């Protein structure tokens, strides 16, 4: 009775505790800016700078542990509910673990075979009579010895083993585990709290968009970096077979002069230096003036500058800047669509306007998708003795899942007035 | 009561009918609101629907506004609670629907673990999700938020 | 109030050519576009100061022996093995170069950390000079659009 | 241009009928409205 008091404190303060494991992780990475070389921290304010890190680095692993306990009681019950719904609506409305037996793909379909053997299967889905509905619908073509066997201080251990298959494969829980498993490593070495400023990126909105645009146009980006590593490779085989005498990283010839007449070290020279230069390769190469291969060398360098620095390095930057132009514009478009059409009607800002505050009251009162959610919360608390004439043409159609009762095109002014 | 300029003197005396029978010329604070308030907020609700149902359905009625302008101490109390939708009602004709929204459910469509789940959904659907599954994705969203609004209750 | 200060020193009438900017129309537009997309611009410069910071902590803990702003070893050779002066070296020089950081650093050829160094420099050139310095220019040119 | 050309072609394929040339809107009007119109009613495989 005191456990659920604290465990319902951390789920309440989760959004308001993740802004505390950031104002701490700046205060680690500000004291840590004072290090000096054995690595020993100096002082700039006073002598009490070292204990305000040993205080602050155990306080951070505690707070980064309370932000996964508060996650385990706020958002992981919901991701169970959206998962127990989709299983229970699959073997009943469609039939999956009897008629279909899913394939080698969709491992969550393969993983969810482990849950329907349990006693307490629909733990969150408000619908505790699924296991009676299947035997009445699929007990005919298949024998009810099987369906009674397939379905069915001692806790639901076959179920708790299933639940952890859903929590660990969950996307946002792994980030809350990598955020904590660095704080365990933050005491093996103090420099591992420098990988907690990357909570800025998954914390804002115009920084989450940059971190998405690197991989949003990603499946073309590998095939264009994969052309850089082939054009620069074909510029190696020509330079290795023809121009070995220019490739000196050496001094004056008197020194034990270093060359690039070896394939794997001529190749990494063309990519560590040949790409990042400004002139391609014609910077870090001895000047061709007195040679017979001079005209065959100016052609070698100009088409290096033109193909790899003018083209192929502009369209690799091009897929990271013009993916940030789609993903910013996508959001813009969504906002504009929200402010120029009705969600349920789908009509327009124009036809409803026609009067002062025309579209505003049409979406504040007449449709207002909040109200369509309270209306469906209404029928759950109303008894079926009490459903009136239209609150049971709806509630029949929702139990049937037909949804011809939302206003498709017209609302009220499109037939009256 | 008289200093609030709400009740006139023909009403400040009616409210003080007996109201105590207790020896001190006082009242009981939360029992007088227990006596008379809550058995007229759900009785009085269906009156407010009925005057709402007539004004919107029957316009251009001079006779109706005479009651209606007198009811504005009710129709400006229940308009927080009056949920109004529109459905295509069983006769190929769109008829408005009126119902009752609680107060333990207008205050838990705030509480931002529910607000963040809306904005994560509105952006998901008006971007992608064709017209053969748009309203299915709405009804599949209302089922989850009702589980969220239950979840934010027991915290 | 600069013209009062214009007689304390004659050089304060050089801040009166900034009346060109609030005087024309296609120069008032440039001076607006710096701050029109402004509330995202701080959050992108604020990612530059964190990616270049995370490139300091790796270079401070692993690669101290390459960071010589010195001459031939005979001189009283200057280093960058101190956090606050390795950090300002990565931002005064590491950002404004053309090749990121692989310009003003002694060349890695004879080292065991060589492969761990080419990876350090390529992803500096790609993340901070190719991406994050193009989309900070991008919010000042495409706000002028 | 050449990336956008392809994009446009795909979009045109998913918003008009090939043989009718009508639109995603007028055929939609019902669940799976454009889908069955091009799976059964025209379906340029069938004309071959
Ligand atoms: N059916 C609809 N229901 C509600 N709003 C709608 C509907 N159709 C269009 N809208 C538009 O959506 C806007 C509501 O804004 P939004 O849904 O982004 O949240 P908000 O009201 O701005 O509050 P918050 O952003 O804090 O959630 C309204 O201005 C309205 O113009
Ligand atoms: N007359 C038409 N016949 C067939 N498809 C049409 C027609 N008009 C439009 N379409 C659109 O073309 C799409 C068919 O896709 P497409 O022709 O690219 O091949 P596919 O069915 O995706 O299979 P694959 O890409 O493997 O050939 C359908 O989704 C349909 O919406
Ligand atoms: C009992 N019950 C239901 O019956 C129900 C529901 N959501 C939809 N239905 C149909 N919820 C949340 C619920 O508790
Ligand atoms: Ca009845
Ligand atoms: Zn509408
Ligand atoms: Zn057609």
């Amino acid at each position: 009775a005191y456990q659920q008091k604290l465990l319902n404190y951390f789920a309440r303060n989760f959004y308001n505790m993740r802004m505390l494991a950031l104002f701490v992780a700046f205060a680690i990475n500000f004291i840590l800016l004072f290090y000096k070389v054995v690595h020993y921290v100096l002082e700039e304010s006073s002598g009490y700078m070292e204990p305000t890190l040993r205080i602050l680095a155990i306080l951070h692993t505690v707070i980064s542990f309370f932000c996964i306990i508060g996650y385990y009681c706020l958002k992981v019950p919901l991701v169970i509910f959206k998962r127990e719904k989709e299983v229970a609506r699959k073997l009943e409305f469609d039939g999956l673990y009897i008629t279909e037996q899913p394939s080698e793909d969709d491992i969550k379909g393969q993983w969810d075979r482990l849950v329907i053997n349990t006693q307490s299967f629909p733990n969150n889905y408000w619908d505790k009579f699924v296991k009676r509905k299947v035997m009445d619908k699929y007990g005919e073509f298949y024998g009810r010895d099987r369906i009674s066997e397939l379905l069915g201080n001692s806790i639901d251990v076959k179920y708790q083993m299933w639940k952890l298959g859903v929590v660990f494969t969950d996307n946002s829980f792994l980030y809350l585990a990598w955020y904590m498993t660095m704080s365990v490593l933050g005491h093996y070495n103090n420099f591992f709290f420098a990988a907690h400023l990357l909570d800025i990126a998954m914390g804002f909105k115009t920084l989450r968009t940059i971190l998405s645009s690197v991989t949003h146009n990603g499946k073309q980006l590998v095939l264009t970096v994969g052309l850089l590593a082939v054009v620069v490779y074909l510029y190696t085989v020509v330079a290795f077979n023809f121009f070995r005498k220019f490739y000196n990283k050496s001094e004056d010839g008197d020194t034990p002069d270093m060359k690039c007449d070896d394939m794997l070290t001529c190749y990494m020279f063309h990519m560590y230096v040949g790409v990042r230069a400004g002139g391609g390769i014609g910077d870090e190469i001895e000047d061709p003036a007195g040679d017979e291969y001079e005209i065959y060398r100016i052609i070698f360098d100009i088409t290096f500058f033109f193909f790899v620095i003018v083209i192929l390095l502009a369209i690799i930057q091009g897929l990271i800047i013009d993916a940030f132009g789609e993903l910013r514009d996508q959001q813009e478009q969504v906002k504009e669509d929200m402010e120029t059409k009705c969600f349920i009607c789908g009509i327009g800002n124009d036809y409803f306007d026609t009067v002062p505050h025309g579209f505003e009251t049409h979406t504040l009162q007449e449709h207002n998708l909040a109200n369509y959610l309270f209306f469906l919360m209404y029928l759950i608390n109303k008894d079926e003795t009490e459903h009136t004439g239209q609150e049971s043409y709806v509630w029949k159609m929702y139990q049937e899942r037909c949804w011809e009762f939302f206003p498709a095109g017209d609302c009220f002014r499109k037939q009256y007035e | 009561m008289e200093s609030h300029k709400h009740y006139t003197q023909s009403e400040t005396e009616f409210l003080l009918s007996c109201a105590e029978t207790d020896e001190n010329e006082t009242l009981d604070y939360e029992e007088f609101v227990k006596r008379f308030h809550e058995p007229a907020k759900d009785i009085g609700f269906n009156v407010a629907v009925l005057l709402t149902n007539l004004s919107e359905h029957m316009p251009n009625d001079t006779r109706l506004q005479t009651f209606l302008e007198l009811a504005e101490s009710v129709l400006n109390y229940f308009q927080p609670f009056l949920g109004r939708i529109e459905i295509m009602g069983s006769a190929k004709r769109i008829e408005r629907v009126y119902f009752e929204i609680s107060e333990s459910s207008r205050t838990q469509w705030e509480k931002p673990q529910v607000k963040e789940s809306k904005r994560q959904f509105i952006f998901d659907v008006v971007n992608e999700g064709g017209e053969k599954e748009k309203m299915e994705l709405f009804v599949n969203f209302c089922e989850d938020t009702i589980f969220e609004m239950q979840l934010a209750a027991q915290i």
